[PDB]
């Protein structure tokens, strides 16, 4: 078994920058294959035999290295390059992959388009009550979310999900959902969704009142 | 051109057994090394099993050696992997990918993957809830809650509504999944034209279409 | 001392300023020959390859392959306020290359025993071109003409032969693979076509094989070589 | 003076095409600078010292040549590349520019 | 950010003289070679004059040598070009651009340019004529004016889509151009469409409402 270490785990860069990731192998390996994976799809062959480029891979991409140190380099980073990159070896059984290097690309500081939703009347009849809060197309990725029921926080029952960087506009998007019993939902009036992002000193809040 | 189609994945209880098959088309199947490679929830690619062009010799990493069994029917252009004594760690998305000695054993073709879930939790159908409020554009949503297990597919207007759609990944609530998909259209079609999310859950054999109507 | 051409112009076959014709010295260097000149070079540099410039002395080794009979490395000496010119080029023998020409251009300066137009092969394919060599002693040129990327750096690095069982094949240095010493290497380029080859002289310890890969656009190919003895 | 000839005058291409323009000099020149000009703005530095790319110039651009033959190449033409491109020399007084190759699109 | 601002351009009669100035900001003006480069109507670029970092030595191609005179005030971050005995051929847009020995004399910064017109023709106001007879296409003929520019807008700028303002051309010695606007059959002539032609040189503004024939 050969352990393939990929560094950095997250590679933040602005468009045009000359970036390079590193695949450090536990023992010596004679070659490293590179595969690019963008969300929703399987890995894609990218760099063949350490340095050869797969068909259609833009010339800006480059591979190099030997022994226990290999690398992948982009001369002028383009927005479409934001993805996760995996290095693969097979100099000895078993064939092992790398942890991956996810490519973060700098962008215009974007505020998230927040939107809150009260629980649907259909769900209320079933006895449940989930409040949804979307936070879409923001940059940077760093962001925080809290729910303020009538002013008081309610972290219990909150599920959060984040998308990876959009390859088109280089922004991120997040969804949060506080689930509650129908009874507990009726006992309060104000339901707030507070978000803390670099784009503002004060948190972007979005509240709805049951009139 | 070249095409690899995994199939047979689903929910298997602890210690069970399941056979996954892969259909191959558009190339000389008999001249390419085939291999099953999985992807963990931690987003890690691992080689499960591999086979040579003539199907003679095979390799399995010690992690699954003896438990899993690869096989190929070159006459039918098929690749099979009989997995036995499945453990919770085997929960992953299994890809069917090829290699050739003449390309330095490069995975030049993968599949879309088939999702394997190894757990004792019961298969549960989803409960689609519409997300609508009660002014240039408008963002609508579709909450999928309390299903088990993934795979699940959320589309808008039967796929025609593709731009401005974020389908957030799924999360475990207690032992059931929950996800949501946003869609952002201008304010012009909000009262006039209809927008529907199409949630499908193959494991529970369930298809739901919820037309998003205003809060009344 | 049996393969040395010595030209004495300062203070084993010894030439002097008598063998010159109109102060010119045309030197036909056999493949197994060396040339040691003793003079004071005009610009201290020369040879418009493997050369060694040491003080008022210079030594040059004959290259295995020569493309044009006109190509030559020219040295100019200055002894006793007189200028002497020495033209050195190897004996012109149009050796054949034991390999596969994957390119389609036919006006090449190189001749290959085998050939396989990669442009005709199916996309996403991997077709083989085998070349074999079976002599007790060798004096041959093995290479390929690829119009695109070549894997690995051939033929300084080569690709191990295919394993019957499910074992991986790795990239090795040719010197280690065929287990001989003075392997000469040579490269060339005709437009986009790359011509990488290697020479081989003498016998061989053990029958061994290797592979070199050539890809162009979505098409691919690979040349498998096999040489034998004992 | 040194005459810089740019061919073709109009270089029409579809997005994705590999294209190359040519700057042929009357006498030999040691370097050629490249500038891109889009209507409504002054020329912009594009390729420095024959092959070096100016800051922000995408990697698809490439410069290559020597003597009396230089060139500029775009690997995968993008819509934003539609402009007029000028080559500039200064191996001897006076500094002269080129006629300019205009990149046109196709639909 | 580096900035170069040309100024002083206009219309000069045949044989006249004019000085153009360039303001520099955002860099060490004293360490860069400055140069005036002009762009002909044929859209060709020509070096007019150049100066060294310390202002000592200068060069002028034979075409303008003796006529024009470059100069620089490093204390004021300014570059001046006194052009004398101007000929019609000198009619061009003059750019103020920089170079540095440390960047292989690369023109890495250029101003937006100042337009020089060398002609004896007298300033003449325009004569707007309406062009009137699915997407109906209307027009606006601007005829017999001098010199350039002329600003043609439709519905005070609101009508922007489907508008082609063709370039101007010399008739005998006066310019003439036209602008084509294409609107559907529904908004015309039900709703009004007007072209707004302005000629600042002649201090004239015209608004012609397009009516059916
Ligand atoms: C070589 O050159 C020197 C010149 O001084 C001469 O003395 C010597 O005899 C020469 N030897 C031969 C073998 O030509
Ligand atoms: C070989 O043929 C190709 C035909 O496409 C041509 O482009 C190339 O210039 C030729 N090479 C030589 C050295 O003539």
């Amino acid at each position: 078994q050969i352990v393939l270490s990929q560094s950095p785990a997250i590679l933040s860069a602005s468009p045009g920058e000359k970036v390079t990731m590193t695949c450090r192998a536990s023992s010596s390996v004679t070659y490293i294959h590179w595969y690019q994976q963008k969300p929703g799809s399987s890995p894609k062959p990218w760099i063949q035999a350490t340095s050869s480029l797969a068909s259609g891979v833009p010339a800006r991409f480059s591979g190099s290295g030997s022994g226990t140190s290999y690398s992948l380099s982009i001369s002028r980073v383009e927005a479409e390059d934001a993805a996760t990159y995996y290095c693969q070896q097979w100099s000895s059984n078993p064939l092992t992959f790398g942890a991956g290097t996810k490519l973060e690309l700098k962008r215009a500081d974007a505020a998230p388009t927040v939107s809150i939703f009260p629980p649907s009347s259909e769900q209320l009849t079933s006895g449940g009550a989930s409040v949804v809060c979307f936070l879409n197309n923001f940059y940077p990725k760093d962001i925080n979310v809290k729910w303020k029921i009538d002013g008081s926080e309610r972290q219990n029952g909150v599920l959060n999900s984040w998308t990876d960087q959009d390859s088109k506009d280089s922004t991120y998007s997040m969804s949060s959902t506080l689930t509650l019993t129908k009874d507990e939902y009726e006992r309060h009036n104000s339901y707030t969704c507070e978000a803390t992002h670099k784009t503002s000193t004060s948190p972007i809040v979005k509240s709805f009142n049951r009139n | 051109d070249v095409k690899l189609v995994e199939s047979g994945g689903g929910l298997v209880k602890l210690g069970g057994s399941l056979k996954l098959s892969c259909a191959a088309s558009g190339f000389t199947f008999s001249s390419y090394y085939m291999s099953w490679v999985r992807q963990t929830p931690e987003k890690r690619l691992e080689l499960v099993a591999a086979i040579n062009n003539n199907g003679g010799s095979t390799y399995y990493p010690d992690t699954v050696k003896g438990r899993f069994t690869i096989s190929r029917d070159n006459a039918k252009n098929t690749l099979n992997l009989q997995m036995n004594s499945l453990k919770s760690e085997d929960t992953a998305l299994y890809y069917c990918t090829r290699q050739h000695y003449g390309n330095l054993y490069f995975f030049d073709y993968w599949g879309q993957g088939t999702t394997l879930t190894v757990s004792s939790a019961k298969t549960t159908p989803p409960s689609v809830y519409p997300l609508a409020p009660g002014n240039s554009m408008v963002t609508l949503g579709c909450l999928v809650k309390g299903y088990f297990p993934e795979p699940v597919t959320v589309t808008w207007n039967s796929g025609s509504l593709s731009s401005g759609v974020h389908t957030f990944p799924a999360v475990l609530e207690s032992d059931l999944y929950t996800l949501s998909s946003s869609v952002t259209v201008p304010s012009s079609p909000w009262p006039s034209e209809t927008v529907t999310c199409n949630v499908a859950h193959p494991a529970s054999s369930t298809k739901v279409d919820k037309k998003i109507v205003p809060r009344d | 001392p049996h393969n040395i051409l010595f030209t004495n112009l300062t203070n084993p076959k010894t030439y002097n300023e008598s063998n010159f014709v109109s102060n010119v010295l045309e030197v036909e260097l056999n493949d197994g020959e060396l040339f040691v000149l003793a003079c004071e070079l005009i610009n201290k540099k020369c040879f418009q390859n493997k050369i060694i410039y040491h003080k008022n002395l210079t030594i040059f080794k004959a290259p295995f392959y020569v493309t044009s009979k006109d190509v030559n490395t020219e040295c100019t000496c200055k002894f006793k306020n007189n200028n002497y010119k020495i033209v050195l080029k190897p004996k012109y023998e149009k050796k054949v290359i034991h390999g596969c020409n994957f390119s389609s251009n036919v006006s090449s300066k190189h001749t290959f025993t085998d050939s396989l137009d990669i442009s005709l092969v199916d996309d996403s394919a991997h077709i083989s071109c085998n070349v074999h060599l079976s002599e007790p002693k060798y004096n041959h040129l093995v290479g390929l003409n690829c119009p695109g990327d070549i894997i690995p750096d051939c033929f300084f690095q080569v690709y191990q032969p295919e394993s019957e069982e499910l074992e991986p094949s790795n990239i090795v240095y040719l010197d280690s693979q065929i287990n001989i010493g003075d392997i000469e290497y040579y490269e060339d380029a005709e437009g986009d076509d790359k011509i990488k080859l290697f020479g081989i002289v003498g016998s061989i310890p053990k029958t061994t094989s290797f592979t070199c890969i050539c890809k162009k656009d979505k098409k691919s190919a690979y040349m498998t070589v096999t040489i034998d003895s004992a």
